[PDB]
Parts: C-alpha cells; structure tokens; sequence
C-alpha cells in the first residue's frame, strides 16, 4: 500500500524606525556639516540586513542535534601529510553519515571557529586551497576550500563569546557541518522574501519631530520535514598524550 | 608610522557611534551595535526557554510574557509552536488549543494539552503525566504589531 | 604672560577629521 | 628615527611568549608551518582587538 | 471582521511540489 502526508510553510515580519528633532539637525549641520537624515536612513537600511544575517546562524546553531568529537593535535614526529590524510578521512566519514541520514545528494560546507580555522590553515597545499587574495577581517568571511569540495567560513572569537553569553552554546573550538540540497522538494534551510522592506517618511509633527519607518516580511526557518537532520556539530580537543602544542611550541603536558 | 597634516597647534578628532534607543528585545537602551553584535531586535518571531530542566514531580507549566518581556504583549493567531527536547510540534489552531504527544524514555506515551490567551500572551500547559527528569521545554511565538503599534524599537 | 614669548599668545582648536560608524554585515547565505 | 623606535618599544603592553628551539627529530617544513600558525594567531588577535 | 484589519481577509493555500518514493536496489551479484 501507500500513504501520503502534508507540510506547510509561512513567513514572519520585521519592523524598525528612527527619530530626530529639528533643532538637533540644525545644530549638527551648523557645527559639523552633518546630515542626520541620511545617516539614520543608511543605519536602518544596514541593520535590517545585518540582523537577519545573524538570525540565520542563530537558528542553525540552536536547532542542531547531532554531535561528534575529535582530537586534532599533531603527533610529535608525524609529518603533515599523514595527519592531513587522517583528518580528511574523518571529515569524509562525517559527511557520509550526514548523507546516509538524509538520503539525498548536495553540496558541502562548514562553519568553523577561529582556532579550528587556524588548524585548517596549517594544512599543506594540495589538501587545502586558500581563497585568492585573502585578508583577515573581524567579520564572518570566506577563507577557502579544502579537499576541493567543502567551502569553509570563519567565525571570530568575539562572536562566539557573544553567542555563548546569550545561552547559545558555541565554543571557539566547535565546528558545524551542513549539506545544501538541490532537489526541488527537499531542502535543509529555507529562505526568501515575501515582501521586501518598504520605507515610509513622515512629515514634521506639530511637536517638530522627524521620523522614518521600515516594514517588511520574509521567511527564515528550517524545513518542516527532516530540516534538522542536515546539520551536525563537531568539537575538537588538544589533549593527546605526546602531542605538540603549537600555541607554546612544546609538548602538550609532556 | 602614518603621516597626517598639522597646521595649528592643537587639533581635535571626533567619532560617531551606533546605540540602541530602546529596551525592547535582548538589548537595553544605551547598548552599542557593531559588526559582531548578535541579538533579537526588530525580529518578531522568537523563542523562549520555559523549563531549563524538568523536575520529576512537576506536572504543569505556565507561560506569561510578563516574565520574559517587561509588559503584556499580544500574540498572532495560529503561529505558536512548542519544543520538547528541541523537537517541534504542529501549530495551534485558530481557536486557542493545541494537542501534542511524545514518547517517554521508558516507552509510554505522554499527551500535552495547552490553552491560549491571545490578548495578553499567556499559555498554560498541562501534562497528562509527569515528564522524565532533565527534559526541557521551549516555546516559539510571533508578536502581533498591528494590535500594539507602540513597541517599535529605535536607534 | 607677555606677547613677546610663545606663552603670551593663546590657542585655538582645529576640527581635523571625524570618524564615522563602520559598515555592518555577515556572510551565511551558502547554507 | 631612533626616537620613534624608542617610543614604540617603551609604550607597549600586550606581551606573548613562544619557544623556537627545533625538536630533535623533525624537519624544517613542519617547524616553518608551526611558526606561521603562531604568528598568524598573533596578528589575528591584534586585528580583532583594533577591529580594523 | 471587517476587511480593514489584517484579519478578515480569507487566505488561499498554495501547492508547491509532489514527492515520490526513491527507487530500490542492491548490488550483491558479484559473489
């Protein structure tokens, strides 16, 4: 026999606004030549995108349920090639497990903390492909691809500290792996804009106040069917007996 | 070194910042917003942790926006969800009810009944059986702005 | 406190430059 | 010029330590990679502090 | 419910996609 089921999706909303008085605008213009309206407009337009960008990551980290552990410290004598092969094997196993869970194909990627980012950056040339003309930035940026498939982005330590402060546990050592689907009916994380943000400007009130408002709606949530199964979390450690600590340059607790 | 021009004896340099102008959401008025700032602010779909770790003997739980927000807040219809052990359930109907069930660790089935109050945003959860110790329960809702348009945050 | 020396003349501040808020953003669209 | 250098040395606060002696049974490529990683971490900390 | 407010406007559902079972098989004929 056969059976059928159903699933549903729906968007959400977001709102923001800013104010300033006439006298303040005149004071700024006279004393420094500023323009309060333009500054506030640009700030609103920027923050609206920034917050959604952060919210995506917050949801992804909060929803995950699959865990794994590994030790990445280098043996005191082994070359980098053997260790690189071992690491590649481990990550290939993890991705195979993810594929087996979902049972569909797709692209691969990673979210890595600063320490794991450095550990990956230490790898030799053929295993890891640095991004062209890479410049380190305080933002969350793209650093390169490894094994020719996985694209890895870096998360600065301060962002990890802020996330842990707000009860979302994400250490600087942690690494998050994901698979982006391509088939029509299936996906891991769903995004889209139902209504792009709309600006409104109100004229000067009898109280001599200027105000603008932005409103809009969009969808940012995990897929109802097996949406969480696409992601997994890995935490790394530096504790192996007879390991090499590259922070200090000697043996790890002998 | 970097080279700057100097003409008069004493010079001045000014800087401008970004500061949240309201206590709404995670932030408080006076906080500073930068590249590495994360928080719920201007997003209307949120989640809250109700019970960090469930005691064995407990059987009921109540949710009030006054505990998590400074004031009563209206809630939209048919958008509420509950998580048990971070597992989503179906959404509430448009009439103030929700029926959800999940399996206990030993193997029995536990049903959950909820009641809703959209005007003030208050939810009462009644467990059929006391859940296992250590479980956690979280709730996810969406704030109705058209009912209360005076909560719009500033900058 | 006489004009014949450097300390006699008073000083005037100069508005050199102003620093503006930095650009905000992130990159998580790949997932 | 030398006054510039004197001020640079005198007025610093952030410190760090590292070992440079080569281990007994290692080549130079591994050690060079390790040194690169350490110095990259140093510069990453600096840029994160300054935030530019 | 007057059409003035957000509520009172009846909502019309939409159809996205149809998902069919994936095919079955195994490869054990070599032995």
């Amino acid at each position: 026999n056969h059976e059928m089921k159903k699933y549903t999706l729906f968007p959400s909303q977001f709102v923001i606004a800013a104010e300033h008085t006439v006298q303040a605008a005149y004071e700024a213009q006279r004393e420094f030549g500023l323009d309060l309206g333009s500054l506030q407009f640009r700030t609103l337009k920027e923050y609206l995108s920034h917050e959604q960008d952060m919210l995506r990551l917050r949801i992804m980290i909060w929803r995950t349920l699959a865990t794994d552990t590994f030790d990445i410290a280098l043996p005191v004598n082994q070359s980098f090639d053997v260790w690189a092969t071992i690491i590649r094997g481990k990550f290939q196993t993890v991705y195979r497990d993810i594929i087996e869970r979902v049972k569909s194909s797709g692209a691969m990627g990673m979210f890595a903390g600063a320490d794991a980012a450095s550990f990956f950056k230490q790898l030799p040339k053929d295993f890891f492909q640095p991004a062209e003309d890479y410049i380190q930035t305080p933002y969350v940026h793209y650093i390169g691809t490894l094994f020719g498939n996985v694209k890895v982005y870096e998360v600065p330590a301060g962002i990890c500290k802020n996330l842990t402060t707000e009860n979302i546990q994400f250490s600087s050592m942690d690494v998050l792996c994901y698979v982006r689907d391509e088939n029509p009916g299936k996906a891991g994380f769903v995004t889209g804009d139902a209504v792009p943000a709309i600006p409104f400007q109100h004229p000067t009130t009898p109280a001599l106040v200027n105000r603008t408002t932005l409103w809009g709606s969009a969808i940012n949530d995990m897929h109802p069917r097996n949406g969480a199964d696409y992601f997994t979390r890995v935490t790394l450690t530096m504790a192996k007996k007879g390991g090499l600590n590259f922070i200090s340059g000697d043996t790890i607790d002998a | 070194c970097t080279f700057i021009p100097v003409t008069r004896d004493q010079s001045d340099i000014y800087e401008v910042f970004n500061v949240a102008g309201s206590s709404f959401g995670s932030y408080a008025a006076g906080d500073v917003l930068d590249m590495q700032s994360v928080g719920v602010y201007s997003q209307l779909r949120r989640r809250y942790v109700l019970v960090a770790s469930s005691d064995g003997t407990s059987k009921t739980a109540t949710f009030k926006m006054e505990d998590f927000e400074g004031q009563n807040v209206p809630i939209r219809k048919g958008r509420t969800n509950i998580y048990v052990n971070r597992i989503k359930s179906v959404v509430d109907n448009g009439s103030g009810s929700l029926l959800h069930s999940f399996t206990n660790a030993a193997g029995e089935q536990i049903t959950v009944t909820c009641s809703l109050n959209y005007n003030i945003g208050q939810i009462a959860l009644s467990f059929s059986k006391a859940p296992d110790k250590g479980t956690e329960i979280a709730i996810e809702t969406e704030i109705n702005i058209e009912a209360a348009p005076e909560l719009i945050p500033l900058i | 406190e006489m004009m014949s020396v450097s300390d006699g003349v008073m000083r005037l501040p100069l508005f050199l430059a102003m620093i503006l808020p930095v650009q905000l953003g992130a990159a998580t669209a790949d997932a």
